[PDB]
């Protein structure tokens, strides 16, 4: 996250961190239930073997609530393509269930129509992660969050050098120095409604981080709600 | 602005228009209250709530 603020105690409890063999975070995820994590499909090709960490806000300290979980089943969308990052979505089934506690809790999955007319028409959503704090920097050791305005669909296609499919939406700022960034991929985009936070996006891609005239590109979770549902049923 | 378009039909979470009336529902792990509008968590750590 470029800009924004640190997630304070209990503020981003649905954040997950995909960690490689060296225990280094390379992507985020969203806690959906005690057994399921939502992430980006392109994140799967970033490590050979990886586990999922939850309840962590500061990767340098051990604040008692953190917990590593092995992945049992990887369920990648069969239509994912590295060419355009269309269908950039995957669900992970863990071997052991997550214990909810302070800093560890699921985000809500919304219903499609209500989400599209009610959540995605709000002014902003919230993205969070342990990604880079600047385009050229190193991963954050602190979990960060950032309010990102939803971006007009036409404006977004016009700004992009790459195709924006209907399985994607844009969020961020035209010129302001705030945006998701590398390492934040796979992480949550959530939208608040009456103090309840609903999953609305997955951090997917961007041309750099916080560039002028460029926005963040997110997987449109409302397009995959039945798919997610099916994936969690088995 | 009528029904669900008017302040989310007074619903806490999901709103649907059915036979010209508002119908509220809630995410998994919540139960719809007696007023048919509020959503009550069934247990601890309901989805979507910051842990404070
Ligand atoms: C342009 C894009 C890219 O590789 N694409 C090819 C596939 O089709 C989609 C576009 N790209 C360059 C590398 C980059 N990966 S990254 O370094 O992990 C990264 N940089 N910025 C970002 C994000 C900024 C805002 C969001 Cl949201 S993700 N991710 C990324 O997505
Ligand atoms: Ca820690």
């Amino acid at each position: 996250i470029v800009g924004g603020q640190e997630c304070k105690d209990g503020e981003c409890p649905w954040q997950a961190l995909l960690i490689n063999e060296e225990n280094e975070g390379f992507c985020g995820g969203t806690i959906l239930s005690e057994f399921y994590i939502l992430t980006a499909a392109h994140c799967l090709y970033q490590a050979k073997r990886f586990k999922v960490r939850v309840g962590d806000r500061n990767t340098e300290q051990e604040e008692g609530g953190e917990a590593v979980h092995e992945v049992e089943v990887v369920i990648k969308h069969n239509r994912f393509t590295k060419e355009t990052y269309d269908f950039d979505i995957a669900v992970l089934r863990l071997k052991t269930p997550i214990t909810f506690r302070m800093n560890v809790a699921p985000a809500c999955l919304p219903e499609r129509d209500w989400a599209e007319s009610t959540l995605m028409t709000q002014k902003t959503g919230i993205v969070s992660g342990f990604g880079r704090t600047h385009e050229k920097g190193r991963q954050s050791t602190r979990l960060k969050m950032l309010e990102v305005p939803y971006v007009d669909r036409n404006s977004c296609k016009l700004s992009s050098s790459f195709i924006i499919t209907q399985n994607m939406f844009c969020a961020g700022y035209d010129t302001k120095q705030e945006d998701a960034c590398q390492g934040d991929s796979g992480g949550p985009h959530v939208t608040r409604f009456k103090d309840t936070y609903f999953v609305t996006g997955i951090v997917s891609w961007g041309e750099g981080c916080a560039r002028k005239g460029k926005y963040g590109i997110y997987t449109k979770v409302t397009a995959f709600l039945k798919w997610i549902d099916r994936s969690m049923k088995t | 602005r009528k029904l669900c378009s008017l302040d989310n039909g007074d619903c806490d979470q999901f709103c649907h228009e059915e036979q010209n009336s508002v119908v509220c529902s809630c995410a998994r792990g919540y139960t719809l209250a007696d007023n048919g509008k509020a959503c009550i968590p069934t247990g601890p750590y309901p989805c979507g709530k910051q842990t404070l």
